[PDB]
């Protein structure tokens, strides 16, 4: 597991350097823009459930075959497992985000992770289906203008952006 | 690798939870010392050539028996004295990392395990590197918080090898 | 009990270690933000009967069918709203010890293990204690980061509910 | 385990009460009291490979029948297992200082460790010589004034004090 | 999927021995009662849809609520009373499979696996599905042995509900 | 694990006697009886739930500081516990009304529970309470004269009973 | 103690279930069975003695070295033989303990668990009981269901034995 | 594991279909000849020894390069593995004949088994001619038509027949 | 464990001593008699099946009662546990022959085993018969004084005796 | 392979050792021990077929019946008696290989392992192959350690099957 | 594992032969040259340490890119790993020279170890450079010709070559 | 204790067997070499003080810094001489002990285990002692076997330094 600082340690042992100002001055930005992560992790774990309930209900609305009976999401062991991935992945997400770094998403969620829904035969591109529908649904959340200090987050909004498209295109 | 956000994720992902105010708190805490850390961090990196020299020195002072016997343990010749100015080098260098990172996890991953096996295979004393991190932490010319924060990771080095 | 400072102790003696930079940093977070969750706490004590019996209210218009049912589940009978108003205050009281404590813990071992065995059994519906928690979020009067402390720990109930 | 705060809460939620001003303000000057806290566990850790050299170089000094052949403390096995019982010790006091409370020392460290030195045959009375041979070393690096800023720390010395004699007092 | 015939092979496979009368007495047992859990199928399947429609009237009777309640939970909608007709034919559905097969597996596999993380995710009450269990228990007109079959997979649904 | 039968030829064995007609006579009357011993146990399992439940809010209606702060039915956790009890020794009697012996009863849930119950400190006055409630209702529910082929079962229900005070017995 | 009401229980309590009718209808079918076992049983009891003096010669008649060879091992000596007419009727009665019990339990504890251990220490030969168990499975003189009861559990023992 | 029972379940699930006559009529037909299926397995079972050992002892005499030096079932370490492989292939065939599907054959006994006799080297080919050996014994035993009550059981005896078929196609 | 070397060995390090010239002429002698020392283990392992089984048969002649129905070596499952007893103690002594001390049958074998017996109800005044009958019979194969170089055994049986009486001390 | 030299190192390999003086003080045992083993083995190879021939006779003896009974276990056929000169063979070719390597590896590794699941399938009684390891045992001709070497491989195997 | 004398046994049985005396003059040739075998792995265990560090100190002077950072033998974490692999595979060494026969080297420590540092980025070039450096200095120590019995040990010195460079083009 | 012959029951009480042949073996060859370890433990033990005191000789010549150093970890006080000389008489001592028990045992339990972890804490050189037990293994001397196995257990102890 690797954070924002500590993959830049992790590059500049491997060229036995010291950091340079230019690494000083981008992790003291880092360290500026902290709040606006710590809001945006509170946000969207506070919320989790909310996310998953109404991005499953929406999928199942627009793929209604896969709750159909021989559907993979028919029977409640595979619909609790839909459940579960659904958040699963958004619990990797959120480290990520704490993190500043994927690191932490792709060694213990994403990776191997495709070859696991075609052994058993789930549909990959449902789920990153899903993926996406929680994505806007915790970008609104996060970025929501109302009853935190005004600024802007649309840079951090964009990095959490990179994370779902990361799972979702790591299954479809 | 060992930081305070590593750890903050690594309690939450081995209950299987999502992240909490417990974890957050923790992660605040290191936003907040990390402007103490990053001035020392560039203090050391900046005068790191004199506190490496100097650190030398008090070394090749203390244990004057290093600069004169025969074996390619000692620093009795210029090929083991660039060894040696090398070694004090990497551990100044994994102090900056540590207080980058805000953890030890950086001395730990790269420098303390396999330390006991290294020293003792090559005949290197602890001594020698304990006297090298007490010149360093006397002459960083650190204070406060600062200082504070160096000092800690300094001992912490100075405790792996005693 | 979940704790800012117990996980940073537990990470220590579970690797054997002694405590480092990285866990005083965790616990410098939990000190520092103290005093927004304290006034948090301090206020909801002290409107806390006002919350309880608004938040019993919130309920009863949202689901009218609890006071006209008949059965031990419901608040139809003067001792069902009294089991209904202490349960609602029990929430709130655990979101005060969250405040003080400074995470989970409290409401982890005192409420939220064993909530589904229970709910079940005694055929509690959970969607009547998530109204009662989003009325409280709502009315309790917080601003500023005494709110976002607050709203941490009523959410986290409301997803447990979830 | 228990710290200060999980303490009191314990012991209002038996009583089933919400806190009091009383206990507010208790817990609120504790806050106050944070960094000193953090001054000492930081002091003692970043010395604990002195404090139990030293103490343990004292201890065989004034007790030298531990180490000639046939004492406890004779050969290196039993010598490492000493050395290492004494920094076991003064690890889990760190924790208490932390924690603002001896549950885990007690629990995780202290508990049971009487029955346990009786059945290997180790003198629990030398154990509890050298528990206070570490403890005034460690309050005199704790408490010392140089280096940092000046104030009162002898409600801290007191309570980290009381500690050191738990645990000398559980081995005696 | 746990039959009478799968747990007396499984009992002989676990420890690795043949099978043996004691074990052919246990398939017997569900070779006759088989003719009584049959005609309870075939009755319950005959008069299914009767006993769905009636079932799920039973039930926005006692539970009003549900159908004047905003709420994708709720079968205030056209959709929802789809839905909800829907789950009360799979319970049905999976009786006869029960009675069909001579065990719980199917239930178990198919339905009671998963139950309470989906009735929690998606705030659907049990009541409302025992309610529909015990019209069905009430009218679907068995006597006898056949009655005996059917509403020992009836309570044991209910039973998971509960 | 004994039942009915292979109690009777557990103590032939240790006299090394055949059976005689005295014991075919009473194991082919058990047998006689099977019909009366499946309703019992399949009419208290169908209504477990209910008996757990209806049992556990009138042992807390009687007993309402089992439930208030500090009570050992108090929060969720030892709530939850108190009601699995319940039905854990509603289960291992069923199998006693099965095997028509005690002995899986004794074994593996009565045995060392007296203990268990007074280390951690639960009133097990108080579940012998909740044990006779069961009884009761499970006696009512199984003796049911509705909806079954009438007969007499007293001496069944009597058996039924033992049972139930045994296990009260072992942990009052 | 293996019988199908033990393992009916068995297969319940490793599941931490209550019983269904998956296992009432394995009991069912022990009640059903036992018409047949029991008069099995009665019979074998009644005609023991005829039985085990007979299988005795068939053994003696079979394996006449047995008679005429010295050892501890053989029946050439009357205690020989009252131990061989022992170890008979030990095998008669473990099949009748297994038709009262419904299963292999009884024969498994007291004969079966450790039968390869004695038959080697004390240099018995498996093909002395086979004989005897061979003799008494054709001249039993049971007819109908009673004699598949006796043989299957005189196959049992005769595998064992192989 | 599947009966023939829970077969047709799983079939009619997946199409979310409750089963039609065509289908209680066939699983009534099985119930039928239950009593002619507990016979087959009763009869096979009890001489299990005698199949194995007879099958063995003719599978050596045709194919006597097995035992010789250097053979696969050379020394008494692969002969009694090669007995056992013998007796855990017709031990699964009897759980198919009980279960009235072969499930439990394929997911617990054959499949694999091809690849595991290709890594320790042993001819599969005479592994195949020892289970149509048993086949040939056990059909011979089960359809005995003495001290049985008189009928047909060419249908179950066919049936049996595919069982051993499928094993010994399974590793040739 | 300890051998006759190691004891000395332990027994030095104790008073911090080297040895003197007394032991290591004790310990030359003990090599001196070595040869006799391999033949008796060799003579008593090599005869360990009639040992035991000679002495199984005549305890169950002069107590005939273990081996009656309710008798503590009734059933095969009792017999054989009885054998293997007798079986382990042989085994655990001439571990102690071979290393001149008895430390590995006490640690290993005697030590608990008192206690064993009296919890599964066994009587060990009649193992101690066993173990005495198998002594009196290795010590008659150790001892006997043909096909071997003739000479004086008698201290080395007078030893190997003490080991039996010592475990037949421990049980009865 | 279990000798003497395979012990040492898997003692060695076992605590992650290299060898010690320990260990080839044990294998200084087995070269030394060798020259008896060896004329040993040499001695029963050169005699092996009179050896076998004879134990064949004293088994067919002791036991005259295997020579006279039907069955494919004895050697009343010219194919029987065939078999069990080649088994008698076989006992005595493993001594040869255990005193050549050292240690019981090749009896314990082709002919132990299994010996009493053959024994009992194939309806072999041990008593035959102890009675021609009597006779090899009597008879071979060997004197001092040779000897001591045979009998100690010969009881082995009788150990093995008693 | 086999040694030189059980691999003769295990192609003899393979074949059903007893020995021939060209087998048993090789292995009686074998043993009469045990005591140089013996002298060998004395010698070269007893300087492990030397060995395996003066050839890790010349290895990392010819190819100073394996500890320059981002060398593959950079930090002490991968610098003790790669001196305990010299040191593992020297110990394997070692058992061959005692067994007379490379078969537990390769089962134990050769086989699988290419597709080890391929995974890991070991430059497996390099490792087999160390490995031959060991070699020249073992070889150095094993025949040195002061202090020992003068003879001929130069067929062992090249049996003890063939160990090395098997290990060493088992890696490369 | 780690000997020859504990190794030798310590391996057939592993694999629950008798002793055999097998382990014998590796006992009588302990037997044999102990006349060679016996010899040589005489002689280290008669002339144990000269060889102690030339051995810290040796050491101080060496590393002449350990008698002018301040420290209590060096020999520059009358104590510290004690103390060293303490220690390198436990070295000699504990090279007896090995060879009258023929193995490692005594060293491995008395002095190797915790070595790594004392002359860390203490500041104790490894290359102080090694030096001392080349001087031994330089001086003691013996010839012959009874030199090899001296040798064996000093450099075993070396390279437990190293
Ligand atoms: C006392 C038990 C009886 C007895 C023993 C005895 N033996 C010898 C001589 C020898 N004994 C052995 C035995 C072994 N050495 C080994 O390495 C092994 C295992 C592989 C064994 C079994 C040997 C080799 C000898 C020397 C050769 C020889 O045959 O003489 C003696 C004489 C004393 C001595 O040590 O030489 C004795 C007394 N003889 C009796 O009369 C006692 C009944």
């Amino acid at each position: 597991m690797l954070d924002a600082f500590a993959k830049v340690v992790a590059q500049a042992d491997a060229r036995g350097e010291f950091l340079t100002n230019a690494q000083f001055d981008a992790l003291s930005n880092l360290v500026k823009e902290g709040n606006k992560r710590l809001d945006a992790v509170n946000r969207i774990t506070s919320n989790a459930s909310t996310i998953v309930a109404n991005a499953a209900r929406a999928l199942f609305a627009e793929q209604p075959q896969l709750i159909q009976p021989g559907g993979n999401a028919y029977t409640n062991r595979r619909m609790a497992a839909c459940l579960r991935d659904m958040e699963i992945i958004l619990r990797y997400v959120t480290y990520a985000i704490l993190a500043g770094d994927s690191s932490v998403l792709d060694d213990r969620c994403l990776n191997g992770l495709r070859e696991t829904y075609q052994a058993l035969g789930t549909p990959g591109s449902s789920v990153a289906v899903a993926i996406q529908k929680m994505k806007d649904a915790a970008i609104a959340i996060a970025n929501d203008p109302n009853g935190i200090t005004p600024g802007d987050c649309s840079a951090l909004m964009s990095e959490i952006a990179g994370y779902f498209d990361r799972a979702a295109a790591a299954v479809a | 690798m060992k930081t305070p956000i590593t750890e903050a994720i690594a309690a939450a992902d081995t209950q299987g939870r999502f992240l909490s105010n417990t974890e957050l708190q923790a992660v605040d805490g290191r936003f907040k010392r990390a402007v103490a850390s990053m001035e020392a961090a560039r203090a050391l990196t900046n005068n790191a050539q004199s506190l490496i020299d100097g650190a030398a020195q008090a070394v090749y002072q203390k244990f004057p028996y290093t600069t004169t016997m025969q074996g390619s343990q000692y620093a009795s010749t210029p090929e083991g004295k660039a060894k040696c100015a090398r070694d004090i080098g990497y551990y100044l260098r994994m102090v900056t990392y540590c207080l980058v990172a805000g953890g030890t996890g950086p001395m730990d991953e790269y420098l303390i395990a396999g330390l006991s096996e290294i020293n003792s295979t090559f005949d290197l004393s602890p001594s020698w590197y304990i006297e090298a991190l007490k010149y360093i932490k006397a002459n960083h010319g650190l204070t406060g918080q600062a200082a504070v924060e160096a000092n800690a990771y300094i001992d912490y080095a100075i405790n792996a090898l005693s």
